[PDB]
């Protein structure tokens, strides 16, 4: 019906794979970061996870607030030790562009264990809207992802589970996840997902929306391997945490296919 | 910082903020410019602000309202947009006793519906489209305004906020309590007000959700199958309304369809055969 915006699905999906670009982060500015790391980042990506399930927002918030963030350390210095007021100040932007329901700046200051006031973390708010010029409406996986998941034939709770399990698993991992666009991100998760569960691969009516072969998407779709291969060693563990969870049909305890066959 | 901006007068309340109409003391441009109060000490930087801000900034199409720039100072956000003459409001009261020539009505229609459509093609609905939202200069434009009800939308659609569309202008989709609800509610809008240029009095002028939704209930016309038509099942039902030529009858029961799936869309609408001689008057100013 209407939900699935007929007339528009096509044309919005040209404007999101083009504001995708726009709003894509610098591929290794963390290189020129001084003090933070990679390591550091995924620290907080995680501990973003956490937050949103504990005040159950939105994933798409997720996926935002690291866009929203990505592109802060792309263009500002900033120590370590002010890392998570960034990352804070943009759960915070991205759950008022996005919830119907955000929790209060008061909650956001609760979560930081009073390391931050709550007059830093608002301050931090209007730098990060300046940084950002108030661009806010970034595309990310997710959004992709569910169109993607309007191809199915039929729906599988398993796949979609699993499929935004292994996005969200890319979040964590600047390294090497901030050279691909989230459209590619999101066609290299929903292939090995549908994969995974079903046997089944990255649908023809999606190599016609996407123009993305198994081919173009093979350097994401190793990287996603290796990741969701290692994911129970990783350092961070929130996302499997959250996908246990019944919500979520228990995908992060299915094992990854050990061959994609390509 | 807003030393080169003069004031001139007040222009009302909308969503949010106080706007004012001002004058550029280097260019002259006549501007109006919405002042949004900050809580710096306790919720920030409002969220209505930072959707119209940004969704404000993808859109630029000349049937939508032109943000030019934000002015930032520690306390205060001013932003400043071009300035409009008036809105279809006060146009349409103005226009009570003499009536609005059916040509401009075309083209305010098609206007409003390119603009639209445009907001729809890049995943924004307004959801706050009524007369007092859409703005008019003096040479035959009217330009959709105040998206601070505005909302970028994923594709299916998820639950959104309720509380939203004034009353008069809400689709009953929404009044029913729809679990999701789509660019549907848009047109709807844009249905009502078209029929309100007609005729100059708001077509579904409700005191209350019950009498709100009663006077579309009546329109739609007497039960065949689904015999209560106030649940969330979408029954299908289109109205009947027997100055407005056969196509321009369809139009509007198009825009007014009562299950959203079937409901036109703005780009739908574009192609009607309404709008085949349609022209670009100027208003009577």
């Amino acid at each position: 019906g209407v939900n699935e915006v007929p007339d528009y699905h096509e044309d919005i999906h040209t404007y999101l794979r083009e504001m995708e670009v726009k709003c894509k982060p610098k591929v290794g500015y963390m290189k020129k970061q001084p003090d933070i790391t990679n390591s550091m980042r995924a620290i907080l990506v995680d501990w973003l996870v956490e937050v949103g399930e504990e005040y159950k927002l939105q994933n798409e918030t997720l996926h935002l607030a690291v866009n929203y963030i990505d592109r802060f350390l792309s263009s500002m210095s900033v120590l370590r030790g002010k890392l998570q007021l960034v990352g804070t100040a943009a759960m915070l932007l991205a759950s008022k562009f996005e919830e119907i329901y955000p929790p209060e700046v008061a909650e956001f200051v609760y979560i930081t264990d009073d390391t931050y006031t709550k007059k830093q973390v608002l301050r931090m708010e209007h730098l990060v809207l300046k940084v950002l010029a108030f661009d806010l409406a970034a595309p990310t996986i997710n959004q992709f992802l569910t169109q993607y998941f309007l191809h199915q034939q039929p729906a599988n709770c398993k796949v979609e589970s699993l499929a935004m399990f292994l996005g969200e698993l890319s979040l964590i991992d600047a390294d090497p996840y901030l050279k691909y666009l989230p459209s590619v991100i999101a066609a290299a998760a929903f292939h090995l997902a549908l994969y995974t569960v079903t046997g089944q691969s990255w649908p023809e009516s999606l190599v016609q929306k996407t123009g993305y072969t198994l081919e173009t998407l093979k350097p994401c779709l190793l990287d996603l391997h290796q990741t969701y291969l290692r994911a129970p060693q990783h350092a961070q563990q929130s996302i499997r945490e959250k996908y246990k969870n019944s919500k979520y049909h228990g995908v992060s305890l299915l094992n990854p296919p050990e061959t994609l066959n390509v | 910082s807003m030393e080169n901006f003069q004031k001139v007068e007040k222009i009302g309340e909308g969503t949010y903020g106080v706007v004012y109409k001002a004058r550029n003391k280097l260019t002259g441009e006549v501007v109006a410019l919405k002042k949004i109060r900050l809580d710096t000490e306790t919720e920030g930087v409002p969220s209505t602000a930072i959707r119209e801000i940004s969704l404000l900034k993808e859109l630029n199409h000349p049937n939508i309202v032109k943000l030019l720039d934000v002015i930032h100072t520690e306390n205060k956000l001013y932003l400043v947009f071009e300035f409009l003459h008036q809105d279809l409001k006060k146009f349409m009261d103005a226009s009570a006793l003499t009536g609005i020539p059916l040509p401009l009505i075309k083209s305010y229609l098609f206007q409003l519906l390119q603009g639209l459509a445009f907001c729809h093609s890049h995943r924004v609905l307004h959801r706050d489209l009524k007369p007092q939202n859409l703005l008019i200069n003096t040479e035959g434009a009217i330009k959709l305004a105040d998206f601070g009800l505005a909302r970028a939308f994923g594709v299916p659609v998820r639950t959104y906020t309720h509380e939203v569309v004034t009353l008069w202008y809400r689709a009953p989709e929404i009044l029913l309590g729809c679990k999701y609800y789509s660019t549907a509610v848009d047109i709807w809008s844009l249905g009502c007000i078209f029929a309100e240029m007609v005729t100059r009095r708001a077509l579904f002028p409700g005191d209350s959700e019950i009498d709100q939704l009663f006077r579309i209930f009546r329109t739609l016309g007497t039960p065949d199958e689904v015999v209560w038509p106030g649940v969330t099942s979408m029954p299908d039902y289109k109205p009947s309304f027997p100055p407005l030529d056969e196509d321009g009858r369809s139009l509007l029961s198009q825009m007014l369809h009562y299950d959203p799936n079937k409901r036109i869309s703005a780009k739908a609408a574009l192609a009607h055969p309404f709008f085949q001689d349609v022209t670009k008057p100027v208003p009577h100013l």
